[PDB]
Parts: structure tokens; C-alpha cells; sequence
């Protein structure tokens, strides 16, 4: 996701493609019309450069980080593979 | 009249700024227009509003689109003028001006006012779209012709972005400041949200709301909900067994109660806030309470009532300071920091070397200068440094030290605050004759003494307090420290008693002795 949706400006392009992708994205998740009837999943390896407006309450609003696992995570995976 | 109330917004504070504009800011509205264009004066037309996000801003706005026999308010949101084709931006912001000019001219500045309001016109105004947009506005607002029915009203919370040439005067004239939802406005909040619950009979009336809006801080009206729907979440899965299937729901799934125990977990594991909140952690200054094993405790105590009572209630020294002096090990910031929570002032804080490591002298100066400002806007207040010879580093060779920390300490222990307020200032260090040397001890109005455990006596009575050791192990202690001296710091003499208790019971007893005779030493 974060190489569509970056921080609004911060962009050296006369064409200003990036920003127009990100406004029409906002608009259609969160516009006038009330959808209410989808949900987005987003994952990504480098959370910063995701524009700050997207995660806030009502867009987006819940965030899972995934870390390296413990010891019994360690032997699950390796009886998982060495089935 | 305009008859300002402010308690008519719904909100707090506005009180002083609400004065401000109906008595001064705006008024010539209310004058005759005849004498108005007879003399001069100018009607104002722009306002800023800039504070951290909240729902204060747009709420002011409806009520200010409330506030007057005005049109409906036109209200764009975000950077919907910005376009692909070249020319459509400039011509949707003239658009906007249509009813404007509409009674502009048909009614010119005799007609009913119109109200603008931008929400994070910092988006739009700050390369050929933005610098056309901008001056397009700039032209449409103040050009050729003016319009005198016309109002714009701005939010941001960046205030530093904004165009400088929009803050000329007649584009934006009135600046305003926002701040965070209060606790009234919290409990409001809570209020109307659980109310729904309660007329139902299905909240659990151990539920305390004042104690849930007191520890909610920081938290905004989404951030509140949230709590509360995960409050809902934690009490709803009481039923549902759900698991690695998921069964789900059970005969009792329904009559469902947000109890107190789901709101307290929701809100420590679940959900948490977007800004934090402020701490005091006295109890890390103060860790094993304060246990009165002599006199000069009471002594100290005492003292630092009767600074405090001084620097309440007189006239002409409106500062105060003074300087807590011992050996070291004596325990002096813990007294310090007792004496500043009696003081039962508003606003209190402690300056310390822990939250600045590895910093150079301008940075030390800079937090130093930034806590005393902070210090200077309530009405009296108490501040306690501590450490000064760790502040301004010093070391016994050469010496070396800091000079530009001792400039500003000097200069700043002299200044008194605004005209009608109340300063309190506590220093601790171990090393009076340093202080002395460098000429800084006669800064200080006053000092106080910290002392050592001096006699037997006072050994045995703080052993008693402490509980550790019975009466067997006492009998011989005191037969053998009773008749001579001794010298030690209190947080020194919890340091030996656990590091001796370790040991089986047959040595402890000698191990502490032991321990006692080596580091022994007199005055
Ligand atoms: N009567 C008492 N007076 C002061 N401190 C006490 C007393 N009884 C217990 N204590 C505890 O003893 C400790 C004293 O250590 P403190 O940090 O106050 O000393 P200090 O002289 O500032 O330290 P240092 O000289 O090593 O920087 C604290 O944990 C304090 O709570």
C-alpha cells in the first residue's frame, strides 16, 4: 500500500499523480455516500511513510504488528514443515 | 444587540475571548453604517482559529453561523479545488462567491452577511496551480472591489505554514487559539453515550462515571466511543465461546451490561490514546516513604512550612528560595520532593539531570529556560532542582565545569515573574564549599541541613521502624554500637541491610557488623 498512498506533496513531478490517487481513494472510502458494506485490508513493511490521514478513527483505525515469534512459535512452524 | 454570551457556544473559556470580539474586535458592525463610512474604520472579514485537533473548532463555527441572521455557510473540504484541466480551480473559487456578489450588488455592503469557512485551507494556500489559487483568493477577497458582507473563517493546526501575505491586515485579523476536550466536556460526552444504556436497566450500577471520565485524558470524542464499544466487546464475549471454529452466542448472549471490569481492561490493553497524558511519578523521587527516626525530620518539615506560608502571603518578595545542604547519601531529594507535594500548589515540577544525557550546555539551558516559562503563566508555583553540581558538571580536576548553566542559574534566581504572582524555588547538592567558591551561595535567601545518623540510639530506633531484625540480634546490637558514635546515611544503611540479609541466620548478625565497621567514620 505505501507505494500508491504517500504523504500529500513531498513529490518533485509537475503531473501531480500522487496526490490525486490518494484524494479519490479518501473520498471513496469516507465520502458523502455511506457504503458500509466492504472492508480493506492493507499490509505493509514500512508503516511511516503511509499518510498519517489514513489511519486515523473512521479510515483504517485498527493496526496488528506482526513480530518475530517465541520459542513454542518456533517449534509449531518446524513441525508444521517437517510434517 | 450582539449580546455576547459565550456559554451560548456550548463550551468553556471562550469567556475572555468572546469579550475580546463583541466589545472591540467586532462592533462597528453594530455602529450606524452612515458614521461608519463618514469617518473611516474598517468591518473585519478575516478570522483564524489554529489549536490541535478537535471537535471545538467546527462546533465555534456552526454556532458563530448560528450567531447571526446569515445565509448557510459555505463549506469546502480539503483541496476539492485543485483540478486536472488548467483554469477550473479559479473559476469553482470564484463560484463560491455568487450570492456575495449577488447582494454585493443588487444590495452592495446593505444586505445580509455571508460566512466562508475553510477546513485545512493550509492544503490549498502555503507550483503554477497553488501560486494561481492563491492569488485568485487574495484578489477575490481584497481587489478592485471590495465587499463588506463577506467573512472567512480558517482552521489549521500547522498556523506556520500559512501564506504570510493572508495574515496582512484585512485578510486575517483575528487570531484564535484551540486546546484539548476538558473533563466537563468529557463527562458530557461519557454522559450521552452510556445514557442509552441506562434507561434500558441494563448497566451494572456498580459503574462509577466520574472515575472513568477522570481517568480518561487526552481522549477525544471517537477515542471515547472507541472505549466504550470496546467496554460492549469485552462484556458481549463473556457469551460468546467462540474458539478456533467459532460457536459463537449462547442462551444469555442477550440483556448484555458494560461492566466496570470491561472498561478498565478495554482501556489499559485494548484501546489506547493518540497524544498520551503528563506524569508526576513522585513515588520514583520517592520510593520507600519517608520514616521519622529523629528530630531533625521534624525540623526540616517545619522549615519548608514556613517557606511555603512566607511565599503565599506577602507583598514585596513574591520569590523565595533556598538550598537543602548534607553530606551525601543523606536523603535530600527525597525531603525536597516531599516538602513540594505538601505545598499543595497548583502547579508543580522537578528539574533533573536524568532526562538530559549526553546533551551540550545550550540544550541543558534551553529545557531549563523552557520549564521556567512554563513556570511563569500560573498564579504561584514551585519549582525544585536538584543535583546542581551534576547540572553544571564538575569535576575536582582543573576544575572543569560548565559556565554558560552557572550564568543562566545565577541570572535566573533573581528574576521575579509577571507583576501579582508567586514563585517557590528548592535546590539540593552535597558539596556547599564548590557552591560557595563560585560565588552562587549568596544567591540563595536561605539554607536548611540535612543530618546523619549520629548516635546508637537512632540506629536502633530506625532498626525498630524498619522491622528487620528481632529482638535477639537487637540485644546484641545495641551492647555493642551503644557506646560509641557512628556516621551513616540512611539510604547507605539499607544498602548493607539487604546486601547482609542474603547470608544464612548463624552469620548474618556478624556480616552486618562487620559491614558497620568498615564503613564507619566521623565528622
Ligand atoms: N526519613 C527519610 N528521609 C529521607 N529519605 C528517606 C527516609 N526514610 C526513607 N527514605 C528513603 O531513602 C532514600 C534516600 O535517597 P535519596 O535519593 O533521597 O538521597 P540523596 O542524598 O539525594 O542521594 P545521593 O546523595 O546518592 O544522590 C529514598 O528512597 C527515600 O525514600
Amino acid at each position: 500500500i505505501d507505494a500508491i498512498c504517500k504523504q500529500r506533496g513531498s513529490m518533485a513531478g509537475s503531473t501531480g499523480v500522487h496526490d490525486t490517487v490518494v484524494n479519490q481513494l479518501l473520498s471513496k472510502i469516507d465520502g458523502v455516500e455511506q457504503l458500509n458494506n466492504i472492508l480493506v485490508i492493507g499490509m505493509t513493511n514500512r508503516p511511516d511513510l503511509i499518510d498519517e490521514a489514513l489511519l486515523r478513527p473512521g479510515r483504517l483505525e485498527v493496526k496488528m504488528e506482526i513480530g518475530l515469534p517465541d520459542e513454542k512459535g518456533r517449534l509449531q512452524i518446524l513441525h508444521i514443515h517437517t510434517a | 444587540n450582539p449580546d455576547w454570551n459565550f456559554e451560548k457556544m456550548g463550551i468553556g473559556g471562550l469567556d475572555k475571548e468572546f469579550s475580546d470580539i463583541f466589545r472591540r474586535a467586532f462592533a462597528s458592525r453594530v455602529f450606524p453604517p452612515e458614521i461608519v463610512e463618514q469617518m473611516g474604520c474598517k468591518h473585519v472579514k478575516g478570522i483564524l482559529l489554529y489549536g490541535p485537533p478537535g471537535c471545538g473548532k467546527t462546533l465555534l463555527a456552526r454556532q458563530i453561523g448560528k450567531m447571526l441572521n446569515a445565509r448557510e455557510p459555505k463549506v469546502v473540504n480539503g483541496p476539492e479545488i485543485l483540478n486536472k484541466y488548467v483554469g477550473e480551480s479559479e473559476a469553482n473559487i470564484r463560484k463560491l462567491f455568487a450570492d456575495a456578489e449577488e447582494e454585493q450588488r443588487r444590495l452592495g455592503a446593505n444586505s445580509g452577511l455571508h460566512i466562508i469557512i475553510f477546513d485545512e485551507i493550509d492544503a490549498i494556500c502555503k507550483t503554477g496551480v497553488h501560486d494561481t489559487v492563491v492569488n485568485q483568493l487574495l484578489s477575490k477577497i481584497d481587489g478592485v472591489e471590495q465587499l463588506n458582507n463577506i467573512l472567512v473563517i480558517g482552521m489549521t493546526n500547522r498556523p506556520d505554514l500559512i501564506d504570510e501575505a493572508l495574515l496582512r491586515p484585512g485578510r486575517l485579523e483575528v487570531k484564535m487559539e484551540i486546546g484539548l476536550p476538558d473533563e466537563k466536556g468529557r463527562l458530557q460526552i461519557l454522559h450521552i453515550h452510556t445514557a442509552r444504556m441506562r434507561g434500558h436497566q441494563l448497566l451494572s450500577a456498580d459503574v462509577d462515571i466520574k472515575e472513568l471520565a477522570v481517568e480518561t485524558k487526552n481522549f477525544s470524542g471517537a477515542e471515547l466511543e472507541g472505549l466504550v464499544r470496546a467496554a460492549q466487546s469485552t462484556a458481549m464475549n463473556r457469551h460468546i465461546k467462540a474458539s478456533t471454529k467459532v460457536e459463537v452466542d449462547m442462551e444469555k448472549a442477550e440483556s448484555l451490561q458494560v461492566t466496570r471490569g470491561d472498561f478498565l481492561a478495554s482501556l489499559e490493553n485494548d484501546i489506547k490514546p493518540a497524544f498520551g497524558t503528563n506524569q508526576e511519578d513522585y513515588a520514583s523521587y520517592i520510593m520507600n516513604g519517608i520514616i521519622k527516626w529523629g528530630d531533625p525530620v521534624t525540623r526540616v518539615l517545619d522549615d519548608g512550612e514556613l517557606l511555603v506560608q512566607q511565599t503565599k502571603n506577602s507583598d514585596r518578595t513574591p520569590l523565595v528560595s533556598v538550598l537543602l545542604e548534607g553530606p551525601p547519601h543523606s536523603g535530600k531529594t527525597a525531603l525536597a520532593a516531599k516538602i513540594a507535594e505538601e505545598s499543595n500548589f497548583p502547579f508543580i515540577k522537578i528539574c533533573s539531570p536524568d532526562k538530559m544525557i549526553g546533551f551540550s550546555e545550550t540544550a541543558k539551558c534551553q529545557a531549563m529556560k523552557k520549564i521556567f516559562d512554563d513556570a511563569y503563566k500560573s498564579q504561584l508555583s514551585c519549582v525544585v532542582v536538584d543535583d546542581i553540581e551534576r547540572l553544571l558538571d564538575y569535576v575536582p580536576i582543573g576544575p572543569r565545569f560548565s559556565n554558560l548553566v552557572l550564568q543562566a542559574l545565577l541570572v535566573l534566581l533573581k528574576k521575579a515573574p509577571p507583576q501579582g504572582r508567586k514563585l517557590l524555588i528548592i535546590g539540593t547538592t552535597s558539596r556547599k564549599d564548590v557552591l560557595q567558591e563560585m560565588e552562587m551561595l549568596n544567591a540563595f535567601s536561605t539554607t536548611i541541613h540535612v543530618p546523619n545518623i549520629a548516635t546508637g540510639e537512632q540506629l536502633l530506633e530506625a532498626l525498630e521502624l524498619l522491622g528487620n531484625f528481632k529482638d535477639k540480634e537487637r540485644t546484641t546490637i545495641a551492647q555493642q554500637v551503644k557506646g560509641k558514635k557512628v556516621w551513616i546515611g540512611i539510604k547507605k544503611l539499607l544498602m548493607l541491610i539487604e546486601m547482609s540479609l542474603q547470608m544464612d541466620p548463624e552469620y548474618r548478625v556478624r556480616k552486618f557488623l562487620a559491614l558497620l565497621r568498615e564503613e564507619g567514620a566521623s565528622p
